[PDB]
RNA sequence: ACCGAUAGUGAACCAGUACCGUGAGGGAAAGGUGAAAAGCACCCCGGAAGGGGAGUGAAAUAGAACCUGAAACCGUGUGCU
RNA sequence: UGAGUAGCGAAAGACGGGUGAGAAUCCCGUCCACCGAUUGACUAAGGUUUCCAGAGGAAGGCUCGUCCGCUCUGGGUUAGU
């Protein structure tokens, strides 16, 4: 279904995209089966691999008041054929 | 030792009567025609004559 | 001695050889007023060597100087006992003693330090 | 010199954790008490 | 007709810059100038910006010649305080305060 | 015929919070521009902070470190000694 | 007030070229000095973003600072063995 949430926009995902790697966000209480099977079913691929992994809430602040982010967990995918999961 | 009593504004600054600073002692550079160090180089063009 | 210079004994003499070698390169250097009246003796006593040419006079001068190469020139290569030796001593062969001049520059930023100017003449 | 203090992050929750607190009645009031407080924090 | 420039909050010492402004004191403006310049001390390059503030006001808002101006008056107040400390020895620490001045000069065509 | 910010609840304000302790537990300080933001376009000194004009406003020694602004303490200039 | 007084926490730096409003203290180069059963390379506990890049100089750095374990913005941790 909605398992994914975002696609990530960055220096290293885009050397990522010239291998055939699609890096996004997904729900934080997933396994990477269920992301298997979420990919293929919107974009019409083939997954060959999906790598995840998990990141700590980072310490923020504005004005006084010192908070937290969220919590985020992402995912790379590789294919085998198909491609342009985003513009 | 510890200070026996309070020393008062008036005895304070008597003992600063010689705490002070001296001029510069300068002189004027006849090339740049600004102030300069005795003996030592001008500033402005760099210029040390004698 | 003469003055300390505020180092120990092994220090000072390490010192003086680095200063004197790197005014042989640059012949023009900024430094401190007290360390370069102590130059002085050191660089106008190896001219003196220099103009004598003897072979003893050559290892007499290497116990001072330090192993630097000068590419400063755009041909060959040659350390700094070859300059001594070559060309520095080559234009003091007429003046008697006196090869070096101080510049007084002043007071520098953080130190109080004066600061002066060496040079050869 | 050694001091007093040995950071474990085990036997902080084992000695005064929630878990600890609730398997006694002793340790029921303590947590009772906190709360009438207003503590942000319950247990450690 | 008289000019002036403020600095305020300038974080030296408010008895440590007295020392310089006691030899400007009356002077010429062009001896002034000079005088700062060649003073191997620290505040001497801050009183510097406040002399030349002053004498461009003399200049821009209002119409005077800067070869007839003196320093008029020259003075430093305190300021806030900065507190800190140091740790001594035993578990004991030290206050420290961190001083901080305002700085004033008038320039003035006489009359 | 109760208090009026050292008072009144510990807490008028992001307070059982900053912080302190292994733990049970202990615990503060901090209110006020103006009727209306109309919160200083523009020029000058500077790297900037800061300032001098010009404008807003009844008022800017009301310019956000902002109602009133005492004493200790620190400075400048002067009549008599 | 003591008072511009004590102290600034074991030690070798010197010069040239840059940047800059400002350089004993930042970057590059050369020479010299110190450890080397360790001042080298891994790593458990513990800490919890202190890691990287581009910017900044109010406060912290026992001096200065154009620089940083400090401030702003954006990033970085991938396992059938």
């Amino acid at each position: 279904r909605d398992i994914l949430k975002r696609p990530v926009i960055t220096e290293k995902s885009s050397e990522a995209m010239a291998e055939d790697k699609y890096t996004f966000d997904v729900d934080t209480r997933v396994n990477k089966t269920q992301v298997k099977m979420a990919v293929e079913e919107i974009f019409n691929v083939k997954v060959a691999s999906v790598n995840i992994m998990n990141y700590k809430p980072k310490k923020k602040r504005m004005g006084r008041y010192q908070g937290y982010t969220n919590k985020r967990r992402k995912a790379i995918v590789t294919l085998k054929e198909g491609s342009d999961d985003l513009f | 030792a510890v200070p026996k009593r309070r020393t008062s504004k008036t005895r304070k600054n008597k003992r600063r009567t010689h705490f002070k600073i001296s001029v510069p002692g300068m002189t004027e550079c006849p090339n740049c025609g600004e102030y300069k160090l005795s003996h030592r180089v001008c500033k402005n063009c760099g210029s040390y004559n004698g | 001695g003469y003055r300390k210079l505020g180092r120990t004994s092994d220090q000072r003499k390490a010192m003086l050889r680095d200063l004197a070698t790197s005014l042989i390169i640059s012949e023009r250097i900024e430094t401190t007023e007290a360390r370069a009246k102590e130059v002085r003796s050191v660089v106008e006593k190896l001219i003196t060597l220099g103009k004598k040419g003897d072979l003893a006079s050559r290892r007499n001068a290497a116990k001072t100087l330090r192993n630097v190469e000068i590419l400063n020139e755009d041909e060959t290569t040659q350390t700094a006992l070859q300059k001594l030796f070559g060309e520095i001593a080559e234009r003091y062969t007429e003046r008697q003693g006196g090869y070096t001049r101080i510049l007084k520059q002043g007071p520098r930023r953080g130190d109080g330090a004066e600061s002066v100017i060496i040079e050869l003449v | 010199v050694k001091r007093t203090y040995q950071p474990n992050k085990r036997k902080h929750s084992k000695v005064h954790g929630f878990r600890k607190r609730m398997s006694t009645k002793n340790g029921r009031k303590v947590l009772a008490r906190r709360r009438r407080k207003g503590r942000k924090v319950l247990s450690a | 007709m008289e000019a002036k420039a403020v600095a305020r909050t300038i974080r030296i010492a408010p008895r440590k810059v007295r020392l310089v402004l006691d030899l400007i004191r009356g002077k010429n403006a062009a001896e002034a100038i000079a005088i700062l310049k060649l003073t191997n001390k620290a505040s001497s390059p801050v009183i510097e910006k406040v002399l030349m503030s002053a004498l461009a006001n003399a200049e821009h808002n209002y119409d005077m010649n800067t070869d007839e101006l003196v320093v008029k008056e020259a003075y430093a107040n305190e300021g806030p305080t900065l507190k800190r400390f140091r740790p001594r020895a035993q578990g004991r620490a030290s206050a420290i305060n961190k001083r901080t001045s305002h700085i004033t000069i008038v320039v003035s065509d006489g009359k």
